[PDB]
């Protein structure tokens, strides 16, 4: 089934390779998690519908549905789903990735590789992007873009 | 290779949540493979 929620992405003992969001009958995750491979959901199969390696995003079953945007001002919550750990909300004020093509919100929170795809939320619970494509800074810590697609 | 999904939770804002982390302002570039890098 495709019931709304946050999901672990597993491979098979099993390994957690990432995370994603079911919304409006579409599964959303980061491209580097699945490489567009088909996903088993219960007894069903989810097939890739759209993707873009440069955005590092892929959707299954239909077009990208997540269209909420960080307001550039407010605190957000990472709904982190780390491998082997319960989902947990982490509140933070985003920094900024300043690029030649505009600014992107970015969160300075560090989690294992298989946390990739965990959703980032605004105060209304809308998903404003996915966690896990970022950079490593001089002290070794991590900053993730708030990666959002186009609906 | 069997790739599958399993539900992990409801997508909800937590009303009394830990506020943490800093808010860095970074100049970065994005190549065609979707990789960010720091500029310097
Ligand atoms: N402090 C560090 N390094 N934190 C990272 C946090 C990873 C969060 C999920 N995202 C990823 O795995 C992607 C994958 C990916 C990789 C490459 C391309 C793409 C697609 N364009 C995706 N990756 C990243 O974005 C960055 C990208 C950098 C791009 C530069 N042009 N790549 C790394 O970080 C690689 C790296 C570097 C040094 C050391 C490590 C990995 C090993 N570190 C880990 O094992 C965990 C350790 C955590 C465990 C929980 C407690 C806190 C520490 N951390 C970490 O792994």
């Amino acid at each position: 089934e495709t019931t709304d929620g946050v999901y672990r992405v597993m491979t098979r003992g099993s390994t957690q390779v990432g995370v994603g969001v079911m919304q409006e009958g579409v599964f959303h995750t980061m491209w580097h998690v699945t490489k567009g491979a088909a996903l088993r959901s219960g007894e069903g199969r989810l097939d890739p519908y759209w993707g873009d390696v440069k955005q590092d995003l892929v959707s299954y079953c239909g077009p990208w549905k997540l269209d909420a945007a960080w307001d550039g001002l407010s605190e957000v919550q990472l709904l982190a789903v780390p491998p082997g750990e319960r989902a947990k909300n982490i509140q933070t004020l985003p920094g900024i990735f300043k690029t030649k093509d505009g600014d992107i919100g970015a969160v300075a929170l560090d989690y294992p590789a298989g946390t990739s795809g965990s959703p980032i939320l605004d105060k209304c619970g809308r998903v404003i992007g996915l966690y896990g494509n970022g950079v490593v800074i001089k002290n070794g810590s991590y900053v993730s873009a708030i990666t959002q697609g186009k609906r | 290779v069997d790739m599958y999904i399993e539900r992990a939770g409801d997508i909800t804002w937590e009303k009394d949540a830990e506020v943490t982390g800093n808010s860095p302002r970074l100049d970065v570039a994005l190549d065609e493979s979707g990789d960010f890098s720091l500029v310097e």
